[PDB]
């Protein structure tokens, strides 16, 4: 079973994979690694190249053949604070906080496979998030979407938006 | 010949309509899919981006506005890039509502850092 855990950076991709793979005794890989140690990337080459039980990290992880793949969301002013703490320049900050709040990665994921899971991290520590998505599986379930909307919280990301003229 | 600067966002959800002075810093009107259409399944509806965008702009023009630039965030596959109608929808909704269209700019969120594609 490969599967794929992708999402807006600073989502979470790699605390939920790590711990995933522990509690599934499945492999942890990082996506970026990969890449670069199998010689800008290239996705049909790096596609191929993946081409045993992973969860793969990444939030190129969806546009590569997996098995399954768990779109990992979270409240756009969350992706900010976390953004904010890496120093991501205040624009590269905007621009994922905007891609969160358009569910950029879940419209990719959604064109490119049929088992997508979409889970929403917020208010959940990861042991929590890592059971729900074991739950899913377990139940077994290979698709569920639509379960976010942040137009809801838009007057909350204001801070975080690109919105300068 | 006061100018606003309206940004528009199409999400798999819902569709958002946020007017803005011209800094930015100063909000005109707010208008969802959500705000406007009872049920669930409506939200992402291009109709329901085009009344969205009606209120939006009728808010705009109470409030002074003659005209919007517009900055669109219109996101669509990987494998078919295709965004949809109706961030072009809420575009052609304002117009109609009687504001004038200005510079129109799409700046589709791009998620990045990770690996970096080509
Ligand atoms: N469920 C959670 N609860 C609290 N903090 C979290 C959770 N998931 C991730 N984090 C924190 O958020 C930060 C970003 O997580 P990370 O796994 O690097 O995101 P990504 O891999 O998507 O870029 C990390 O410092 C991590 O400790
Ligand atoms: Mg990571």
């Amino acid at each position: 079973m490969l599967i794929a855990i992708t999402g807006t950076p600073g989502v979470g991709k790699t605390t939920i994979a790590k711990l995933l793979a522990e509690k599934l005794g499945y492999e942890y890989v990082n996506l970026r690694d990969f890449a670069l140690e199998k010689g800008e990337v290239e996705i049909d080459e790096l596609a191929y190249f993946v081409e045993r039980n992973v969860v793969l990290d990444g939030h190129l992880s969806h546009l590569m053949p997996v098995d399954l793949v768990v779109v990992l969301r979270a409240h756009p002013r969350i992706i900010g604070e976390r953004l904010r703490e890496r120093g991501y320049s205040k624009e590269k900050i905007g621009e994922n906080v905007e891609a969160e709040l358009v569910d950029a990665i879940l419209i990719e994921a959604i064109d490119e496979h049929e088992n997508v899971i979409e889970v929403d991290t917020t208010n959940k520590t990861p042991e929590e998030i890592v059971e729900e998505i074991i739950g899913l599986i377990k139940s077994g379930v290979k698709r569920r979407v639509g379960i976010v909307d942040w137009s809801e919280v838009y007057d909350e990301i204001i801070p975080y938006l690109r919105l300068g003229g | 010949e006061k100018w606003g600067i309206a940004h528009i966002y199409s999400s798999y959800n819902n569709t958002i309509i946020h007017i803005t002075d011209i800094t930015g810093a100063e909000t005109i009107s707010r208008w969802s899919g959500g705000m406007v259409v009872k049920a669930d399944r409506d939200e992402p509806s291009p109709y329901a981006a085009m009344l969205a965008a009606r209120r939006a702009a009728e808010e705009a023009l109470e409030k002074g506005i003659v005209g919007v630039h517009i900055r669109v965030r219109a996101p669509g596959g990987s494998k078919s890039k295709t965004p949809g109608p109706g961030a072009q929808a809420a575009i052609r909704a304002l117009a109609r509502a009687g504001l004038k269209i200005g510079r129109v700019e799409d700046v589709t969120p791009i998620p990045h850092d990770g690996t970096r594609p080509k």
